[PDB]
Protein backbone atom coordinates (compact mmCIF):
# COMPACT_ATOMS: atom_id res chain seq x y z
CA UNK A 1 0.00 0.00 0.00
CA UNK A 2 2.90 2.41 0.56
CA UNK A 3 4.05 1.39 -2.93
CA UNK A 4 0.57 2.31 -4.18
CA UNK A 5 0.86 5.71 -2.49
CA UNK A 6 4.27 6.23 -4.11
CA UNK A 7 2.82 5.38 -7.53
CA UNK A 8 -0.07 7.81 -7.03
CA UNK A 9 2.25 10.62 -6.01
CA UNK A 10 4.35 9.83 -9.09
CA UNK A 11 1.13 10.34 -11.06
CA UNK A 12 0.62 13.72 -9.42
CA UNK A 13 4.29 14.57 -10.07
CA UNK A 14 3.90 13.97 -13.80
CA UNK A 15 0.56 15.79 -13.73
CA UNK A 16 2.34 18.84 -12.31
CA UNK A 17 4.91 18.31 -15.07
CA UNK A 18 2.15 18.60 -17.68
CA UNK A 19 0.73 21.60 -15.81
CA UNK A 20 3.92 23.62 -15.90
CA UNK A 21 4.70 22.59 -19.48
CA UNK A 22 1.29 23.99 -20.44
CA UNK A 23 2.19 27.09 -18.41
CA UNK A 24 5.45 27.33 -20.37
CA UNK A 25 3.51 27.11 -23.64
CA UNK A 26 1.02 29.80 -22.63
CA UNK A 27 3.70 32.18 -21.35
CA UNK A 28 5.70 31.62 -24.54
CA UNK A 29 2.63 32.62 -26.54
CA UNK A 30 2.20 35.60 -24.18
CA UNK A 31 5.80 36.74 -24.75
CA UNK A 32 6.41 40.09 -26.41
CA UNK A 33 8.23 39.06 -29.61
CA UNK A 34 5.67 36.78 -31.25
CA UNK A 35 3.85 35.68 -34.40
CA UNK A 36 1.92 38.93 -34.87
CA UNK A 37 5.11 40.99 -34.61
CA UNK A 38 6.96 38.66 -36.99
CA UNK A 39 4.11 38.72 -39.52
CA UNK A 40 4.26 42.52 -39.37
CA UNK A 41 8.00 42.15 -39.99
CA UNK A 42 7.63 39.87 -43.01
CA UNK A 43 4.78 41.78 -44.65
CA UNK A 44 6.23 45.27 -44.30
CA UNK A 45 9.70 44.10 -45.32
CA UNK A 46 8.36 42.26 -48.37
CA UNK A 47 6.28 45.17 -49.65
CA UNK A 48 8.81 47.94 -48.97
CA UNK A 49 11.69 45.80 -50.25
CA UNK B 1 -29.87 -11.74 3.73
CA UNK B 2 -31.56 -8.33 3.55
CA UNK B 3 -28.51 -6.62 2.04
CA UNK B 4 -27.70 -9.59 -0.25
CA UNK B 5 -24.24 -10.36 1.11
CA UNK B 6 -22.29 -13.46 2.12
CA UNK B 7 -22.11 -14.99 5.60
CA UNK B 8 -19.21 -12.64 6.43
CA UNK B 9 -20.73 -9.53 4.84
CA UNK B 10 -18.89 -9.71 1.51
CA UNK B 11 -21.12 -8.20 -1.20
CA UNK B 12 -22.73 -10.75 -3.51
CA UNK B 13 -22.69 -8.28 -6.42
CA UNK B 14 -19.44 -6.66 -7.55
CA UNK B 15 -19.55 -2.88 -7.25
CA UNK B 16 -19.32 -1.06 -10.56
CA UNK B 17 -16.04 0.76 -11.21
CA UNK B 18 -17.73 4.05 -12.23
CA UNK B 19 -15.00 5.15 -14.61
CA UNK B 20 -14.51 8.93 -14.24
CA UNK B 21 -15.09 11.62 -16.88
CA UNK B 22 -11.30 12.46 -16.78
CA UNK B 23 -9.90 15.96 -17.44
CA UNK B 24 -9.64 17.77 -20.77
CA UNK B 25 -7.04 19.93 -22.47
CA UNK B 26 -6.85 23.73 -22.58
CA UNK B 27 -6.18 26.06 -25.51
CA UNK B 28 -5.09 29.68 -25.99
CA UNK B 29 -4.93 31.96 -29.04
CA UNK B 30 -3.52 35.26 -30.26
CA UNK B 31 -5.06 38.71 -29.75
CA UNK B 32 -4.34 41.82 -31.84
CA UNK B 33 -4.89 45.58 -31.47
CA UNK B 34 -4.86 48.50 -33.91
CA UNK B 35 -3.77 52.14 -33.69
CA UNK B 36 -3.45 55.24 -35.82
CA UNK B 37 -0.66 57.67 -36.58
CA UNK B 38 0.34 60.94 -35.01
CA UNK B 39 -0.49 64.43 -36.25
CA UNK B 40 1.88 65.64 -38.95
CA UNK B 41 3.78 68.69 -37.75
CA UNK B 42 4.36 71.36 -40.42
CA UNK B 43 8.13 71.27 -40.87
CA UNK B 44 9.69 74.67 -40.30
CA UNK B 45 11.28 75.36 -43.68
CA UNK B 46 15.01 76.01 -43.29
CA UNK B 47 17.22 77.83 -45.80
CA UNK B 48 19.41 74.88 -46.83
CA UNK B 49 18.99 72.85 -50.03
Amino acid sequence: KIRREAAQMQVEYQETQQAHTQAQLELLQRKFTNKALYSWMRGKLSAIY
Amino acid sequence: LRHNLSIDGQPLSLAIYAEPTDPKALLTSMVQASQGGSAVLPGTLSLYR
